[PDB]
RNA sequence: UAAUACAGGGUUGAACUGUGGGUUAGUUUCAAUGCCCAAGGCAGAGCACUGGAUUGGAUACCCAGGGAACUGUGCUCCCAUUAAUAAGAAUCA
RNA sequence: AUAAGAAUUAAAUCUUAAAAACAAUUCGUUAAGCAAAGAAGUAGAAAAUAAGA
RNA sequence: AGUUCUAUUGUGUUAGCAUGGUUUCG
């Protein structure tokens, strides 16, 4: 009988794309360089394909060992099997860069070469002329 | 969930209090009645696509500036020929264009918007909370 | 924390930006300066792109920027007079000019319409320029009054493509001389690499828009619910 | 609805309304000649109108208040730039 | 200070002025030192 | 009583750290509160945490 | 001190990676490079000022990138300001 | 200077106590509704 | 020299706000514009002075910041209520609840009684 | 004198309903003169401070300018026929201190007494020292 | 920058006190390194200098060695001389 | 001479050498002079320094 | 603001000590 009488809309139950902490605005180029370092350290896997490197390694090992490959190439075979099972249905990511995503949140500070775009007016203006008399 | 500053002071809103709103209604009613008592007068209504699809995005007032040298030019310059009252719902967005407009402007906005951009009171003539 | 044995006091904005957590401009002090407002006049700066000034209210083939080297000027100045004594027996010798904009749908990136307009202009001895694309067309046409009227009628009624809107503007009559000498076309001559770069930038902008559009649509759905 | 509160629920107190409460008397604190708010009648200087406040300690009216009010009202009446006059009291119960 | 600091910077004082700071090339002070 | 506040001028000056490689304070230390500083309550809005010691005596 | 790791039912490469992580988070290589050569006090002042200004920015951007990755992975939508006076009542 | 006499709000409060309730603003719900109805009737 | 260092001087601009009626009356009187049809109605219903009413907004100290802390410290279980509802941030360092939360109602009633003229502790009881 | 030169700052505030200034009997007398001249809405005396409730008109404040004449490091006195010339053709208020109290330059001119020039309110651009 | 000894300053409270202050030369306590003087004198490192390279060439950058300087109630304040762009009052919740 | 150590962009000077007490690496023990690595957010009071390009 | 006391001292001078780079000894 007794129970919650309002919607479970808490942003913890329903995580939302937002920055929960603010920070003094950062120079645009400094923030861009930091984000580049983060991306390099993460090694965004946008390669030809995750399975391409495993296949190349397997083929190279087979070429190196034409006779005893059955026993030599087992770690490579297992790695390639795992890669096929995991990233077989792999699609390259299609999303905006974190730099643009944070420019959206206005994290960075306007420098001489970076300014936030002014609010759109032509696209957002909606006019409705109606008669008002009598 | 929050890791930001916690304000300690709250600002009141006298412009949008009960009695001030009642006075706004009383003063705007007389002007609207007098305007409607005269014939062949049209009223323009401006808003935002996100607060109104069906509404046309182009009208006679719109100028549609296209050149860089014309950036400073207003887009509602010619509205005075056609209209005798501009009912605005996005004063913050249209402030630069409603500034010193030669037709009366009735603006609808929130106390938060008024306090964050008090300069809209220099482009609004009549206010309806 | 570390012990640096003192602090530094740089004066320049560059070194301060490097050596401080942030150099974000703070709100003006209410006791010193007034608050910034949307009505403040913009800075008086000429709009430039890659060092070139973009100062023209209309595109036209006769738009040029002043360069650093002398260009031969006309030795003298003489403006031919405007003949105002024109009657039915002479009103056909007057010249004129207009500009047109068409919106709709055309195929082959406007090549068909370009060819049609070039043929019509060659037949009518009109001059000026035209510019056709997938969804729009613009042009500036000059010539005899009858030829201009025929061109206007052709554009309004005799175009073999979807023409949702037609507009004519900047009409003038009784001109002594014609600015142009041929009716040419403005053709997009960008390299494929340039086109690809521009398309990538446009796609970035489109994704930025789509994020907010999806958020707004979800909000509208919730409001409807 | 069972245990929680709602705005429509009768008795719902508005915290902002409670917080923004003001003392009515403090609306006339800036009304005096010397600024000590001791004069029997206090006149505020406003554009286009006159404002007179009775400021006797007990709310009683005496000759000092009579003379002050008379002079203030005559000046305001004669003044054409003051289109109307307002009369009120600064007391609590009177 | 403008012309005075200019003389200091160009080094006329370094040559012509005694210094209780001494140095192997600058003129020295043979009297007890005090701020002037 | 109506008495004006006293001046915020204090003898000695402001903290100075000796130039060079010593790290010694030529005057005052790093915990010095300038006279022109906000209140302690203003600077420390939260106040003592729940795990701080109520009595600071050692 | 010296970090000790036991290579048991794990890869020596993995254990070496864990040791490298310990060294990096303890700044061992940084201190070794610092002590290998003489650093003048003014250089140390400038370096410490630069680090104290820089690292908080890096931490904030790391948090931002973590949030971005989480939102992309979970297909989260951009938030809208919570409109007050919403009854927040169940439609039941 | 601590024996001078200057008018003070503490002195005024002490005098009154020898001899302050805050009030919330009214909402004018009915008047607001009537004015809104009149505006809607005008805009019909 | 300097620029915007003249506080109480040329840093601010003391210029009048001219509304539609004032500007149109001036234009008509000087004859730069033909009398519009709406001008009579606007004059007979002049716009109000919004700047004067704006100057009446006063900053208020938030006593709830401390009252909520007191009530929460006395009764920690109040944070369960509406724990899943967006708006109630109960994380350490915030304790910011919605106006319809029991904590907000409690502090509102306490402050109402205090305004009526009771002590903090009496209002709490 | 120092307190009056300080109160100049509190009087020259903009976009403010009221502002505080240091207390002094000379400040109280100058405020009395200002209120009698209708330049402030009012003022209140609270211990060490005085709260001046300022007056506005059409957005802008009534007090548009204050020029200090007599500073605590330099007195300025004038004979009647010098005061007349210095205040010639001006609608501003020049505050004068005399043996008859703190009055306006017009009262001083009618009385023909020697006075000390303290402040000039809304005097435009008219000063000599 | 552990403890201990001797002294400040800052913060908080109670009491006392009662315009007792803000600024400061014909004023003088302190103050990086270097230089002069005195001390010691080979933990480290290190001018001049030596010799092993690069360079048309280097009197340098690189390498090896190195008796100048590196701890003082002394002499002593030159400076990109020390918490900033002098100190105090007023305006802000 | 030579190798090894060391160093270098690469080399060289330099040290040891033929079974090793101190060239270099590993392990113990004292000895000497020397002494901010680790522990403090220039951040959050509304607290804000300089009309313009 | 100043004087006295009160709780606290990464402040300045201090006899000695724990630890440590380096060199040293086998």
């Amino acid at each position: 009988m007794n129970g919650c009488s309002k919607r479970k809309s808490h942003r913890l139950l329903k995580p939302v794309f937002e920055l929960q902490q603010s920070f003094p605005k950062i120079q645009h180029w400094q923030g861009a360089e930091i984000l580049h370092r983060l991306k390099q350290k993460e090694k965004d896997a946008a390669v030809i394909h995750p399975c391409i490197d495993t296949w190349g390694d397997y083929a190279q090992c087979l070429r190196r060992y034409p006779a005893t490959s059955a026993a030599r190439c087992r770690v490579e075979s297992d790695r390639h099997t795992r890669c096929l099972q995991q990233h077989g249905r792999w699609k390259p990511s299609d999303s905006l860069e974190a730099l643009k995503l944070l420019e959206m949140f206005k994290v960075f500070n306007e420098t001489a070469r970076f300014k936030y775009p002014p609010p759109p007016v032509h696209s957002l203006v909606r006019g409705c002329a109606f008669p008002f008399s009598d | 969930m929050n890791f930001n500053r916690i304000p300690t002071r709250l600002s009141t809103h006298y412009v949008c209090d009960p009695y001030t709103t009642l006075m706004h209604y009383r003063r705007t009613f007389k002007f609207l009645q007098a305007l409607k008592a005269k014939p062949n007068c049209r009223a323009l209504c401006l808003g935002n696509k996100n607060q109104v699809i069906s509404w046309p995005k182009h009208f006679d007032g719109l100028t549609v500036v296209t050149s860089a040298v014309a950036a400073q030019s207003s887009i509602l310059s010619s509205a005075s020929v056609y209209y005798s009252l501009i009912i605005c719902l996005d004063p913050v967005l249209f402030a630069k264009h409603l500034y010193r407009i030669n037709v009366p402007v009735l603006g609808v906005c929130t106390p938060r918007e008024i306090h964050e951009h008090p300069e809209i009171l220099k482009v609004i003539d009549y206010l309806l909370p | 924390a570390p012990f640096p044995r003192g602090i530094v006091k740089p004066r320049s904005a560059k070194v301060r930006a490097i050596l401080n957590l942030s150099v974000e401009q703070r709100q003006p002090n209410p006791l010193r300066a007034p608050r910034k407002s949307l009505l403040d006049p913009p800075p008086c700066v000429a709009p430039l792109e890659k060092g070139n000034p973009k100062l023209d209210r209309q595109f036209d083939t006769l738009n040029r920027s002043i360069t650093g080297f002398r260009k031969y000027k006309a030795p003298h100045t003489t403006a031919p007079r405007v003949v105002r004594d024109r009657d039915e027996t002479n009103f056909h010798e007057m010249l004129g000019k207009f500009r047109f904009d068409l919106q709709g749908s055309f195929k082959e990136n406007g090549d068909m319409l370009r060819d049609s307009l070039l043929q019509v202009g060659r037949d009518l001895f009109l001059v000026g320029w035209v510019k056709c694309r997938s969804r729009f067309a613009t042009g500036h046409i000059q010539g005899d009054v009858h030829a201009l009227s025929y061109m206007r009628r052709y554009l309004e009624k005799h175009v073999d493509e979807s023409v949702s809107s037609v507009r004519f503007y900047e009409e003038n009559f009784g001109m002594p001389l014609l600015e142009y000498e041929r009716l040419s076309a403005v053709n997009d001559f960008r390299a494929p690499g340039k086109k690809q770069q521009h398309a990538l930038r446009a796609a970035e902008k489109n994704k930025a828009k789509k994020l907010e559009q999806e958020s707004l649509r979800h909000a509208q759905e919730l409001e409807r619910f | 609805v069972r245990t929680g509160f709602f705005r429509t629920d009768p008795g719902f107190i508005d915290p902002e309304d409670v917080l923004f409460a003001e003392d009515p008397v403090r609306t006339w604190s800036h009304a005096d000649g010397g600024g000590d708010l001791a004069e029997e009648v206090l006149e505020r200087s406003n554009v286009g109108m006159g404002t007179c406040i009775l400021n006797n300690a007990s709310g009683v009216l005496n000759m000092k208040g009579l003379c002050g009010l008379f002079r203030k009202l005559r000046d305001l009446e004669v003044n054409p730039l003051k289109r109307f006059v307002v009369l009120t009291s600064r007391h609590r119960h009177f | 200070c403008s012309d005075r600091k200019r003389k200091i910077l160009n080094g006329t004082e370094y040559i012509r002025r005694k210094s209780s700071h001494r140095g192997r090339i600058k003129r020295g002070s043979q009297a007890p030192a005090f701020k002037r | 009583p109506v008495v004006f506040p006293h001046t915020r001028a204090r003898a000695g000056g402001k903290p100075i750290m000796m130039r060079g490689k010593s790290g010694k304070w030529h005057w005052l230390g790093p915990y010095w509160k300038p006279p022109w500083a906000p209140s302690n309550k203003a600077r420390w809005p939260t106040g003592p945490e729940e795990w701080a010691w109520s009595d600071p005596t050692r | 001190m010296s970090c000790h790791r036991h290579v048991f039912r794990a890869a020596p490469a993995a254990v070496f990676a864990s040791v490298q992580r310990w060294g990096r988070r303890n700044n061992v290589h940084k201190l070794t490079l610092l002590v290998q050569t003489y650093e003048k006090p003014c250089v140390k002042r400038t370096r410490i000022a630069e680090e104290k200004a820089y690292y908080p920015r890096w931490f904030y951007l790391r948090y931002a990138t973590e949030v971005i990755r989480y939102s992309l992975k979970h297909h989260l939508r951009l938030g809208q300001a919570l409109d007050p006076n919403d009854d927040q009542r169940l439609d039941a | 200077k601590h024996l001078d006499h200057v008018p003070t709000e503490r002195a005024r409060q002490l005098a009154e106590q020898r001899s302050r309730v805050k009030l919330e603003k009214e909402k004018f719900l009915r008047d607001c509704m009537r004015e809104q109805e009149n505006l809607a009737a005008l805009f019909t | 020299g300097k620029g915007a260092v003249h506080y109480t001087g040329t840093n601010f601009r003391r210029v009048q706000r001219l509304d539609i009626v004032d500007r149109m009356r001036a234009l008509v009187a000087q004859g730069l514009v033909d009398a519009p049809l709406w001008l009579s109605a606007a004059e007979r219903a002049p716009p109000m002075e919004l700047s004067n009413l704006k100057l009446m907004d006063r900053k208020v100290h938030n006593k709830y910041l401390s009252l909520t802390q007191a009530v929460l410290k006395k009764y920690p279980n109040m944070r369960f209520q509406d724990c899943y509802v967006d708006g109630n941030d109960w994380s350490k360092g915030n304790d910011s609840y919605r106006a319809d939360h029991p904590v907000m109602q409690f502090v509102a009633l306490q402050l109402r009684l205090m305004n009526l003229g009771l002590d903090r502790h009496a209002a709490f009881r | 004198m120092q307190r009056a030169c300080e109160m100049v700052v509190s009087l020259l505030r903009v976009d403010a309903l009221s502002q505080r200034c240091p207390f002094h009997v000379l400040n109280v007398q100058i405020l009395d003169l200002l209120q009698r001249e209708g330049l402030i809405r009012g003022f209140k005396v609270d211990g060490t401070k005085i709260d001046i409730l300022l007056k506005h008109y059409k957005g802008a404040p009534v007090i548009r300018n204050i020029r200090v004449v007599s500073k605590p490091s330099r007195d300025i006195w004038l004979t009647p026929h010098e005061l007349k010339f210095r205040t010639r053709f001006n609608t501003g208020l020049w505050i004068m201190q005399t043996s008859c109290g703190v009055i306006s330059h017009r009262d001083c001119l009618r009385m023909g007494i020697g006075g000390k020039m303290l402040m000039a309110i809304n005097n435009g651009y008219q000063h000599f020292c």
